[PDB]
């Protein structure tokens, strides 16, 4: 198993954003997505999961052609998103967030989906939130809970929109824990980030865009050392 | 699982257009009668006086106007495209949808047929449209839930104009069919049971999306 | 200019449930005298001048605020406050485009809602409200209402105030407010605000008051007890 | 020139979050509040600024009580506030926004207002998103608009919560610059993130708060030296 993303294109009103970006992520690979700020990154995301009309391109994971799939048709069978935009529900608990993505995986018993859930609430330290609701939390409990449920549905492969947004140091190091377990146990993570010393640490290739250019694609400690990647996106 | 959200919102739009004029109407009865004449049945007849046809027509009103306000506001905080990222489908927001339509359409028959003795009493002194709102509810909790796909990008009011343009368009012409011919077993033009259903695809085309 | 932002906000809400109102009143009546009387477009034109002088009051607190409680949903209220205003957002951003629309309708009640159903009169030949001038009530009461409508001719100050008060209940949120709990009582707040205003006219000139502040009796109060 | 918060305290329905994290800031001071989730961060921000009553508390710039005026009262006596949640206003431009905190100033002038927002356009590199919608922006995008938003009405004191959310390193380095030119200005700022290694890398001193409790104290230098923070929050 194998997604692919090619030659893909966006101009909103004109502005052209992506032009000619073509991604890939094996079976278990985790795949970095690093690039400047308004880069398209996200947009490349929308398009790859199938949210908004590109222009043209190809989604095909070579056993599947998924270039005109709706969004839930390739997240069906194993395509998983996170958004960037604080996607909690609002008023069900963390439990209930939990236990509804969970609810939906048919393929287990109900107790062995609520002790997922609990190894999940005991994984992300965020067991004693089980009562308090959606919109009861802050920044960094909403992107534990979202990271929580999305992770639940276990997706063949996911594709990640900067998880480590306003979360400590120790559980960016607990979600890597479970990244490189979950990459152990067959799944492709791509991942946008901003957090480049805590981000780069777990990534195996690295697509790095800049306003629509791919300006490098290797591992990252030639990421680190690169000159143009320092004049981009360093500094 | 959002019918307690669309319940929510269904009740609040409920509320509001159950007070929005007709408790002025009632307040111009009741409160300058203290000192004018106190009756129990003048004041208390002007609920089956004002709202019998209101309370018929303002369910599938208030019904896909709180549908448009909790699944927009689902929509622009983003979660419905979490859930709908779960592999889910729209269709399993038709059922949710239907889940609340029934629920309405119960409260149709409360206000039209249980109440029929009532209301034909206090305002006395067609059957096809009488089962007509099974469909009336039905359609339109099927109809905003495709055109209220609309995104946090250019997320406004060109969905809520013809989530309300639809039911007008279909609402008047439902009364000038209805209109024609007469009362009971008298017979119209036969097409006010076709109208609804030719609306039907028009919520079934921008709906399926193959 | 934030100003600008909240006008346009507020004033494309209020023509969009200005319509809902107007275009379902309408069509309330239009039903039932349609099964009564045995055309739509002098039907609707008649129902039409006589509820957008109606309900646009009754639509002020279902434009600015619930246009202003989707505004409020993105934190974007408490941004403006941080960044240096104040409580004059009700006053010198609402009404800049409150008192134009209700301006509006203060001119509607002249020009073309009396003399517009006049021609609905005309037409009651073929088919099958006190709202005139000063000069009116001056043989009207002489041969009651001493000046009772002065508050349907004067209307859009406290029109204004019974908005101004019930608005502090959406710019002083609790932030665990979901808004379609809250918002809704705080409509339900106000909505007896400029009704219970209403019938209680007699209520000060049942011993005799001068009806300048007869026409105004909870309504000084209102914004005067009502500033935060 | 000096302010000193009390007496904190706050209970979430009857769950008590913050006990007694007085905190103080003077102008000239780039001040940080690092620590973990749920550590009473933004309630504490919201309690300072006014968005949520407290328990007890006393806010005094020198000789004020405006410890009891409202959240309108308190930024106009000059404390500045950045949300945590994304919080611009949607249907603008970018232009519109820092024109429009601009015209809550009605003591500049016409001339100046346009002085100063090209050149929060040039320093924060927006002009290329001068002509976009507000809610058309991306993330960090937003987030450099809203600290030059914050900017813009210029206070004499400024909290920051996040503002350093999913933002590019030159970007951070470009704001890290201005908040030292301010500092060096003259102003007072009170900033918190979970960038270790440029916050702390710009902070006077700092805060270390733990679930309501302000469990260290001091520059950064001791900060990095205190062996609780690893055991707490670091890592």
């Amino acid at each position: 198993a194998t997604l692919t993303a090619k030659n893909l294109a966006k101009a909103y009103k004109g502005r052209r954003v992506v032009e000619d970006v073509s991604l890939t992520v094996n079976s278990g690979e985790i795949v970095g997505l690093l690039g400047p700020n308004g880069a398209g990154k996200t947009t490349t995301f929308y398009m790859v999961v199938g949210i908004v009309p590109r222009d043209a391109g190809n989604i095909i994971i070579d056993d599947d052609d998924i270039s005109l799939l709706p969004l839930h048709a390739r997240a069906r069978r194993g395509i998983g998103y996170l958004p960037q935009e604080a996607s909690i529900f609002r008023r069900l608990s963390v439990y209930d967030n939990l236990m509804a993505v969970l609810q939906i995986r048919d393929d287990l018993s109900a107790e062995q989906r609520e002790d997922r859930a609990n190894e999940l609430m005991e994984e992300f330290h965020i067991e004693h939130l089980r009562d308090s609701m959606g919109q009861s939390l802050s920044g960094g409990e909403r992107r534990r809970v979202e990271i929580a449920r999305a992770l639940a549905a276990n997706p063949k492969f996911i594709l990640l929109d900067e998880p480590f947004a306003g979360v400590d140091p120790i559980s960016v190091i607990d979600i890597k824990r479970i990244i490189e377990h979950l990459r152990d146990s067959g799944l492709g993570v791509l991942i946008t980030d901003h957090n480049v010393r805590e981000t780069l640490a777990v990534c195996e290739r690295a697509y790095i865009v800049s306003q629509g250019h791919l300006i490098a694609h290797g591992t990252p400690t030639e990421i680190l050392q690169d000159e143009h990647v320092k004049r981009v996106y360093l500094g | 699982y959002l019918v307690r959200e669309t319940l929510k919102s269904q009740l609040a739009i409920l509320f509001i257009l159950l007070l929005i004029f007709f408790c002025q109407k009632l307040v111009r009865i009741l409160g300058a009668a203290v000192d004018g004449d106190i009756p129990a049945n003048l004041v208390l007849s002007l609920l089956g006086l004002g709202v019998p046809e209101m309370a018929q027509l303002i369910l599938p009103l208030s019904l896909f106007l709180g549908l448009l306000m909790t699944l927009g506001k689902l929509y622009t905080e983003s979660e419905i495209t979490v859930m709908h990222a779960c592999g889910l489908s729209k269709a399993v927001l038709v059922k949710a949808a239907m889940i609340l339509a029934v629920f309405t359409a119960i409260v149709a028959a409360v206000n039209v047929m249980w109440a029929g003795p009532w209301s034909s009493r206090h305002q006395d002194e067609e059957l096809n449209w009488r089962i007509t709102l099974v469909f009336t509810v039905f359609m339109m909790a099927l109809m905003v839930v495709p055109l209220s796909v609309v995104n946090p990008r250019q997320g406004r009011v060109l969905s809520m104009l013809p989530a309300m343009l639809l039911y007008l368009l279909f609402f008047l012409i439902q009364t000038s069919l209805k209109s024609n011919g007469g009362k009971g077993k008298l017979d119209p033009t036969l097409w006010m049971w076709t109208v609804n259903l030719i609306y039907l695809a028009l919520a079934i085309v921008l709906n399926l999306w193959d | 200019v934030l100003d600008r932002y909240i006008g346009k906000t507020i004033f494309t809400t209020i023509m969009m449930t200005l319509f809902m109102l107007v275009s379902l009143s309408g069509i309330i009546k239009f039903v039932d005298q349609l099964k009564k009387a045995g055309g739509a477009g002098m039907y609707t034109l008649l129902s039409v001048p006589k509820d957008v002088q109606i309900f646009f009051p009754m639509a002020a607190l279902l434009g600015a605020l619930l246009g202003l409680g989707m505004l409020a949903q993105r934190s974007e209220l408490v941004v403006m406050q941080a960044s240096g205003f104040t409580r004059m957002q009700v006053a010198l951003s609402v009404m800049k485009t409150a008192i134009p629309l209700v301006l509006l309708t203060m001119a509607i009640g002249e020009w073309v809602a009396p003399q517009g159903e006049q021609m609905a009169r005309n037409y009651r030949a073929q088919a099958m409200p006190d709202a005139l001038s000063i000069s009116g009530l001056h043989n009207y009461v002489k041969y009651r209402y001493q000046l009772n409508m002065w508050s349907k001719i004067f209307q859009p100050l406290s029109v204004a105030v019974m908005m101004l008060m019930a608005l502090s209940f959406i710019f002083g949120p609790l932030r665990s407010v979901p808004m379609g709990v809250r918002v809704v009582t705080g409509i339900s707040f106000g909505f007896v605000f400029y009704v219970l205003d209403q019938i209680f006219g007699p209520l000060t000139l049942v011993y005799g008051i001068p009806p300048i502040i007869g026409a105004l009796l909870p309504s000084a109060s209102f914004f005067l007890i009502s500033l935060w």
